[PDB]
């Protein structure tokens, strides 16, 4: 067992991109001279392959078995376009000779794996699977954020042609279902975790937190669903909320924000218990930066929707529980920092939490691009705000103070008083300045 | 103001016919599965 | 908004009817009448409409939508709203004249893809059920 969990982990981190770099390359020769009197002249092994996926997820099953061929093989596609470290690591690479290539080489993979209906089998997995989460749909949705990304207009035409031809409904209940299926913080889950024989975890049966059950899962999701409107596409934007051609038509934008409703309710109902408490826990700074990543995430959709000006998706969620949502999260926005504050440990948490207040205000700014004068979007944020005063009042009074969440004035004290060096004053100068 | 008749477009064939001295309307029925005939 | 139709049993074929002692019962279709079957739907739980509008030459409207408006159905002659009844699931419904607010009627219909569907029930189960009761 101690060799197991050496050799799980010490060639894994070789292994995978030498082999999937190669298997992929070998399963596409397109070379072979056919010299037969045939039109479509063998095209490669992939396309077999991607048709019989999309056979079995086609045929009519009432339950998608696990199919570990499909996972093993889906993983290998989707780190087969990942050759991007996506990552700065050392000093900046050149401007516009390197970008360029890392693009142009990330495009002729996509192209290598969505010329054969890997769009078509992503879509047809996800309405196979009828609303039910878990490994099934963990790849496939990999998958689909690994050929999207990037903002492949190609793909994208090609997912909504097939969609719209089809007329397919069970794509959109599935997602809807999914995204009803997805999970939240469990407190109380977290409270029995925690209590456990005496103090923490002394036993230590597993590795298993299961505060969070699914957290990959929907921060792929969500992924997928942003990509799938990135570079202001108004197909897609429509799509996803009218479905014309469909008669059953399902509204994805509600349930989105439905979604980021019952995440709030977590974030808020996740202070009261660290309020009263003097420090923030090792296991608790890691939930909060798991859900922070989240709201990230379901914000970036949300901006996504309507970053391009559609009037339908706006006055969609002006007649939401977005407003309500906003509410909650500019309370938890506001009591949150200023306890941060003055830990100096707990940093790298205060910044995570600002990055999530930039993206909040990125989305009430995109909210408001095609603004009419006196309009009933303009009418609803102030009334929004007319209740939520007190926290913006307290964080708008408490936004100036040369320092503490935010300025650059502090400067004005280190100049004054230093003979040479960088500045090492005392804290009874600092004080007294 | 005035409608005229286009393709792709549902119908109804009727005839006006007189019985007992009393006028009678009717309209064409056809049953698919039962019988082939067409009835009244 | 308001439109008397009466009602066909697809799997039957008989017609909804208001008996005289204030309930309903299915009846056949030689004998019928507009007063037994004649019921309209409504904008909502009031009398605020009785009768306006006529006959017209197309559609125009788009006015109810599947799905997503609520309406209630009532009898126009009678004057009497459908109410359902906690007898004793099976909520045998009997003509209340007020009748509780917790009545709502949403709409759902055959859509494209069941139109198959209504299709198969009325031609398939109506003649064959009847020609084979008839052989029988």
């Amino acid at each position: 067992l101690f060799l197991q969990g050496y050799e799980k982990s010490w060639i894994e981190t070789e292994e995978h991109y030498f082999e999937d770099k190669l298997i992929e390359d070998l399963a596409k020769p397109g070379a072979e001279l056919p010299e037969e009197d045939e039109a479509m002249k063998r095209v490669d092994p992939l396309h077999q392959l991607i048709l019989l996926f999309s056979r079995t997820a086609l045929t009519e099953k009432c339950k998608l078995e696990e199919d570990f061929l499909y996972m093993a093989y889906a993983d290998i596609m989707a780190k087969s376009c990942h050759d991007e470290e996506d990552d700065d690591g050392e000093e900046e690479v050149k401007s516009f000779e390197e970008k360029e290539m890392e693009k142009q080489k990330l495009l002729y993979q996509q192209a290598r794996l969505h010329d054969r209906g890997a769009a078509e089998m992503v879509l047809q997995t996800i309405s196979a699977s009828k609303g039910e989460t878990g490994p099934m749909v963990a790849a496939t949705l990999k998958l689909g954020i690994a050929i999207l990304n990037g903002g492949n207009s190609t793909v994208q035409q090609k997912m909504l042609d097939y969609l719209k031809e089809k007329k397919d409904v069970g794509f959109f209940q599935s997602l809807a279902g999914l995204m009803q299926s997805c999970s939240v913080l469990d407190l109380n889950a977290f409270e029995r975790q925690n209590k456990a024989e005496g103090l923490g975890m002394v036993t230590e049966e597993g590795s298993g937190e299961k505060v969070l059950q699914d957290d990959e899962f929907t921060c792929d999701l969500f992924r997928f669903l942003q990509l799938l409107c990135e570079g202001h596409n108004s197909d897609f934007q429509n799509y996803l909320r009218t479905q014309t051609g469909n008669n059953t038509t399902v509204n994805i934008i509600i349930s989105t924000v439905d979604y980021l409703l019952r995440v709030q309710e977590s974030i808020s109902d996740f202070y009261w218990y660290y309020s009263g408490k003097d420090i923030i826990d090792e296991q608790g700074q890691r939930n909060f930066s798991k859900a922070i990543q989240v709201a990230k995430q379901v914000f970036n959709t949300l901006t996504e929707y309507i970053q391009g000006p559609c009037t339908g998706n706006q006055q969609s969620l002006a007649h939401s529980r977005l407003w309500d949502a906003v509410v909650g999260f500019l309370h938890v926005f506001a009591h949150m920092q200023m306890k941060l504050s003055q830990d100096s440990s707990q940093i790298e948490l205060l910044k995570e939490l600002m990055d999530l207040q930039k993206d909040m205000v990125v989305m009430l700014l995109s909210m408001l691009e095609g603004n009419v004068v006196n309009g009933t979007i303009g009418k609803q944020m102030v009334d929004m705000l007319v209740e939520s005063s007190n926290n913006v009042e307290m964080i708008l009074k408490f936004f100036d103070m040369f320092l503490k969440l935010k300025d650059l004035t502090s400067s004005d004290t280190f100049k004054e008083y230093d003979p040479d060096g960088k500045g090492v004053i005392s804290k009874r100068d600092f004080h007294k300045a | 103001e005035i409608q005229f008749l286009r393709t792709d477009d549902e119908v109804v064939l009727q005839c006006t016919a007189t019985i007992h001295k009393e006028q009678q309307k009717l309209c064409l029925a056809a049953e698919g599965f039962g019988n082939r005939l067409c009835f009244l | 908004w308001g439109q008397p139709f009466r009602l066909r049993h697809v799997t039957t074929g008989k017609y909804l009817s208001l008996m005289e002692d204030k309930n309903l019962l299915l009846m056949d279709k030689e004998k019928a009448d507009v007063k037994s079957t004649a019921f309209a739907f409504r904008s909502s739980k009031e009398k605020l409409d009785v009768g306006v509008r006529k006959e017209v030459d197309g559609m125009g409207t788009s006015e109810i939508k599947y799905g997503d408006s609520i309406c209630y159905i009532q009898h126009v002659d009678t004057g009497l709203w459908l109410t359902y009844q906690a007898v004793d699931i099976q909520r045998k419904a009997i003509m209340h004249h007020e009748g509780h607010m917790d009545d709502g009627l949403n709409l759902s219909r055959s859509q494209h893809e069941e139109s198959r569907t209504a299709r198969v029930i009325r031609s398939t189960v109506f003649l064959f059920n009847r020609f084979i009761r008839g052989l029988d």
